[PDB]
RNA sequence: GGAGGGGAGUGAAAGAGUACCUGAAACCGUGCGCUUACAAUCCGUCAGAGCCCUCGACGUGUCGUGGGGUGAUGGCGUGCCU
RNA sequence: GGGGAUAAGCUCCGUGCGUCGAGAGGGAAACAGCCCAGAUCGCCGGCUAAGGCCCCUAAGCGUGUGCUAAGUGGAAAAGGAU
RNA sequence: UGCAUCCGGUGAAGCCGCCGAGUGAUCGAGUGGUGGAGGGUGUGGGAGUGAGAAUGCAGGCAUGAGUAGCGAUUAGGCAAGUGAGAACCUUGCCCGCCGAAAGACCAAGGGUUCCUGGGCCAGGCCAGUCCGCCCAGGGUGAGUCGGGACCUAAGGCGAGGCCG
RNA sequence: UCAACCAUAGACUCGGCGAAAUUGCACUACGAGUAAAGAUGCUCGUUACGCGCGGCAGGACGAAAAGACCCCGGGACCUUCA
RNA sequence: GGCACGCGAGCUGGGUUUAGAACGUCGUGAGACAGUUCGGUCUCUAUCCGCCGCGCGCGUCAGAAGCUUGAGGAAACCUGUC
RNA sequence: CGCAGACCACGGGAUUGAUAGACCAGACCUGGAAGCCUAGUAAUAGGUGCAGGGAACUGGCACUAACCGGCCGAAAACUUAC
């Protein structure tokens, strides 16, 4: 079935703001002598060079 | 090993079995491959049970390995280099390293190797 | 008020509300932290945003001569730009519209003393 | 299934039943051509 | 990478940059002030505590033939047209 | 008054009868047609109508003499009943 | 719009405000900002002269909503390369599907889609370095093939003609 | 009877592109009533911290099509000793 | 017995009440029969209240962890033969 | 990682470790492996041999992975009585 009424402004924004993203947690790693931030998931790979750091 | 609890990997039971064999062939031929993470997780209890067969090198085991990997060239590599190399280490022949996510579909990616340390 | 620099990316082929989802992660952070968060964020909308913030620092660095390490992201907001309409055919003959959206992005970085 | 659409294109049949030399044949047809000329049509006949 | 932009220039003007006179409303953001997570609300109205801004006179802040914005709380209150 | 079953928020008539229609305000909890009363506008003045005066809720747990024991008050019949 | 008057690049109209005004439609030759070329008033004349609603018309934009979908019954994987960017492009090796077809050649139909070089805001239900997409250049060779220049059927047209 | 388990396509989660019917509003409880006689919106009470995600379909007299049944008016077509 | 003779945005379509056909009967005829007989598309992605479940935020006058009393609810309550 | 699960949550482990995978061994399921030898013309049968294959249950074993890591997170006071 179809929406019967036009959802007001307060009701639209209340639900919309739940559609967000969570910023990743970054740890500092030292590659080739410079410190770059990589997620702790990719910590081990970045030490072996498997992770490309732009 | 323990069958996949969830729904299968390639989209069917038959496709998963062909998927695992091809990956194991590529892993032994090269040494390290980079695949989607749930694929690499399902490879370990499979690709390293074959090395157990090559560890006890015998004609019977060679028939067991050849009934999965289907590639005659790799079996010689498995039984002549990979086989005796791991003759002392019990279990844990492979290691899984997690890498960047794929750009297209954001699939998680993992690199599965063979332990070369000893 | 602190010295500041401005950057704009007009007519970026991304939906305006899909660029605000990523901008919200980066308000008020410093540019060095901003670029590192944006690189590892798993949203394809982050590429145009990172280019603007990198450009805003580049304007501050060279056109204005502020130190790179003292820059923080003061004001960022993604407006909406021109929309081009397409048509997608459907069942039983009906033809439903499709909106191709576009957005602008503005970034201002200031040199706030530590 | 039977998905045979109404329009099955053909060129001999088109110019034989909507063609110019058919249009000029009859009195009504000459009116059709003379009419479309007045409206300014680029293609007087099929 | 490009698109796009920031300096520098032309220009009386770039709040005239070939998406270009003037540039409203719906719609979409960003910053700031007030208010809101024990509460039944045709969403206003009449009282109305508190906070913030402003104009005067008098000291440190305190009143006034004052002005604004928010409004806790109480009373009343059944959309517009056919 | 007729029709109806002397039923209908029924239907058809009469009434220098009313109101609503075309009418706000007070009362009847809410409630066009009942009761009080016809809104020219303002006031942070006063007296009253219908209706009320224990708290919600404005003003009396008012004064005198009685009655009720059933929450009658705050639904009802033939009839029963020291 | 007649007539008479006054303002305007020392900044009109229009639009956004502040401070006010009238018993109402409304007013401001009171003033800030944007603006850049026409306006006001008195008295007459004429109106395509006032929209909130017609399941009204055209344009722009919302709510549903970052939701449903992304178009079968085959299935993809790995190494290397190009590239700023690669699940989707190229090369190689495996796996799988059709095999009276999902292979090969035509007629009708389409009309440059074919090849080479180039491009990656438009399109591809995603991204794309790729493309049946966009640009430039090139390509179609007949005494014997399918047709005309040879022939007739159904049928059409029809000198004269009859009928009207 | 009386259901149980397994696999695929969806559903569900992450990344990309991204619609639709409907829509006067809106920080849209329930009970007994009242009303154009079946109330989220009125009276009197009872219950209820703000915002979401996956589900079920009892209500919003849910959406779709200016009831095809019935009646009034206008057509159309058919029948016949109109 | 009530809950739209509960319940079709939950399911079926056997009946009834479209277009086909036949019998009996009425009609000169088109046709008709609260007579009979055979056949005859059951659409929709859940916005709000509701309900079954699961989370995010804040509060309980510092920040946390164990173990609990329980106002208030919900479930159950059948029964025979020897 | 889980016999917890749509996501989220919940429960366990995180090198001071048996949390998952592997390896060894056990239970259990299947039923007598490949190779060789013997018998038969051959289909096939017998021995080597409770053999071989094997996932989920149990126990040992750090061999691989639980990381040279980030983010949140603690107090205006006053009055009376003792
Ligand atoms: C497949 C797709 C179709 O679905 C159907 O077949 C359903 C199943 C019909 O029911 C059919 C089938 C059936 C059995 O009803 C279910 C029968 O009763 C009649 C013929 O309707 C519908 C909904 C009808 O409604 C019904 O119309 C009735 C007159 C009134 C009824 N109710 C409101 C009073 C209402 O539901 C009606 C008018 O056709 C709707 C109109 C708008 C359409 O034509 C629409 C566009 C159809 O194409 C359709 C909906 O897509």
């Amino acid at each position: 079935a179809v929406p019967k009424r036009r959802m007001s402004r307060a009701n639209t924004r209340s639900r919309r703001a739940q559609w967000k993203a969570e910023a990743p947690g970054l740890v500092t790693v030292s590659v080739a002598g410079q410190q770059r931030k990589v997620p702790r998931r990719l910590l081990k790979a970045a030490r072996l060079g498997l992770v490309d750091l732009d | 090993p323990k069958p996949t609890k969830g729904p299968r990997l390639g989209g069917s039971s038959s496709h998963q079995s062909a998927l695992l064999a091809n990956l194991a062939t590529s892993l032994f031929e090269h040494g390290r491959i980079k695949t989607t993470e749930p694929k690499a997780r399902a490879l370990r209890p499979y690709a390293e049970k074959l090395i157990t067969h090559a560890k006890k090198g015998a004609l019977h085991n060679r028939r067991e390995v050849m009934k999965k990997i289907r590639d005659k060239d790799v079996v010689h590599t498995l039984f002549a280099e990979i086989g005796p190399f791991y003759a002392d280490r019990n279990g844990g022949y492979t290691r899984i390293i997690k890498v960047e996510n794929r750009k297209g579909d954001n699939a998680p990616m993992a690199v599965i190797e063979l332990v070369r340390e000893k | 008020e602190f010295p500041s620099a401005t950057a704009k990316a007009r007519y970026v082929r991304v939906s305006a509300t899909k660029a605000r989802r990523v901008i919200d992660l980066v308000r008020g952070k410093s540019v060095e932290e901003a670029l590192d968060i944006l690189r590892w964020a798993p949203q394809a909308a982050s590429e145009p945003v990172a280019k603007v913030i990198a450009s805003a620092a580049a304007n501050a660095q060279n056109n204005e001569g502020l130190d790179p390490s003292t820059l923080v992201v003061a004001t960022v907001y993604a407006d909406e730009g021109p929309t081009a309409k397409r048509i997608r055919p459907r069942a039983q003959g009906r033809a439903f519209r499709i909106r191709k959206r576009t957005s602008h992005i503005t970034v201002i970085v200031e040199s706030r003393p530590p | 299934a039977k998905g045979k659409r109404t329009f099955q294109p053909n060129n001999r049949r088109r110019a034989r039943v909507h063609g110019f030399r058919l249009r000029m044949r009859t009195r009504a047809g000459r009116a059709i051509v003379a009419n479309r000329r007045s409206k300014g049509r680029r293609a007087l006949t099929a």
